[PDB]
């Protein structure tokens, strides 16, 4: 589990360091998350070498 | 003496429902169910949660009723969840619960009010039979139920 | 300027009581994701299905 963890890690931080490039970055309150499906198709477009 | 439970969200003739309530003939059954209803609102499945948890644990629901007036089906998509690990089953009758999913879960106790794709399709095809128009063409989106649409026609 | 803020949680024996509590505490702390990352579980079900669900 330990390099399984530290690859999943790596991949969130690349993929939120990718969307905190884009615009109109709302945030999930305490209604659906108007980004929800525009969060989930940046992350399906993940790609990566390392 | 079973527990009922009646929730409903948004604008409705609550009243009316309350003094419709006992319009049914269960004098011929020992039954006497008991029928509790509470306003709720859409903010979030997590408070839905909450409301159906403190329900059960007080009134000791054996049925949950859920009435709506949103356009989502993620009301029923999260209301299986809940039919399945419950043993209370759970019915939808109007507004966000009525629409039907793909599909419920074998545990799931959760029914709803309409009819199915091919009955629809059925339907249409039997418009398109009572005014001569034979000539047609189908176009569809990923949703789900799509596959089924396509095959029943 | 961007930070990140960890949050973590253990198990319970039960799966609507650790549903529950994981769905609010991570639904206040505002998260964007979740992560399911035990194998050795006693209960043969393998199920994440209430956080996949609420999340
Ligand atoms: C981090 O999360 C904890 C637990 O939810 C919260 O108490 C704390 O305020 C958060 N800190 C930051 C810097 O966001």
């Amino acid at each position: 589990e330990s390099a399984h963890i530290s690859d999943a890690v790596g991949v969130v931080a690349q993929a939120v360091h990718e969307l905190l490039e884009k615009e109109n970055i709302t945030d999930p309150p305490r209604n659906i998350w108007k980004t929800g499906p525009l969060f989930k198709r940046v992350l399906m477009s993940s790609k990566y070498a390392d | 003496s079973i527990g009922i439970a009646v929730i409903l969200v948004g604008t409705s003739d609550e009243v009316a429902i309350k003094d419709a309530h006992e319009k049914d003939d269960f004098h011929h059954l020992s039954v006497v169910p008991r029928v509790e209803l509470v306003a709720m609102n859409e903010t979030d499945p997590k408070s839905i949660i909450t409301r159906i948890c403190d329900l059960m644990s007080d009134r000791k629901i054996q049925g949950v009723v859920l009435a709506d007036d949103t356009d989502q089906e993620a009301i029923a998509q999260i209301l299986d969840f809940i039919s399945a690990q419950t043993l209370t089953p759970i019915l939808g009758i109007h507004g966000g619960s009525s629409m039907i999913m793909a599909d419920k879960d074998e545990s799931s106790m959760f029914f709803q009010f309409g009819p199915s794709i091919e009955q629809q399709a059925s339907v249409m095809l039997n418009i398109m039979e009572e005014y001569d128009w034979y000539i047609f063409s189908i176009v569809t989106t990923y949703f789900p139920g799509y596959q089924d649409f396509v095959n029943k026609i | 300027k961007i930070q990140l803020n960890a949050t973590s949680v253990t198990h319970k024996p039960n799966a609507i009581q650790m549903a529950l509590s994981v769905c609010e505490d991570l639904i206040s702390s505002q998260v964007y994701a979740i992560l399911v990352s035990h194998p050795p579980t006693p209960n043969d079900h393998f199920t994440p299905t209430p956080v996949s669900y609420t999340a």
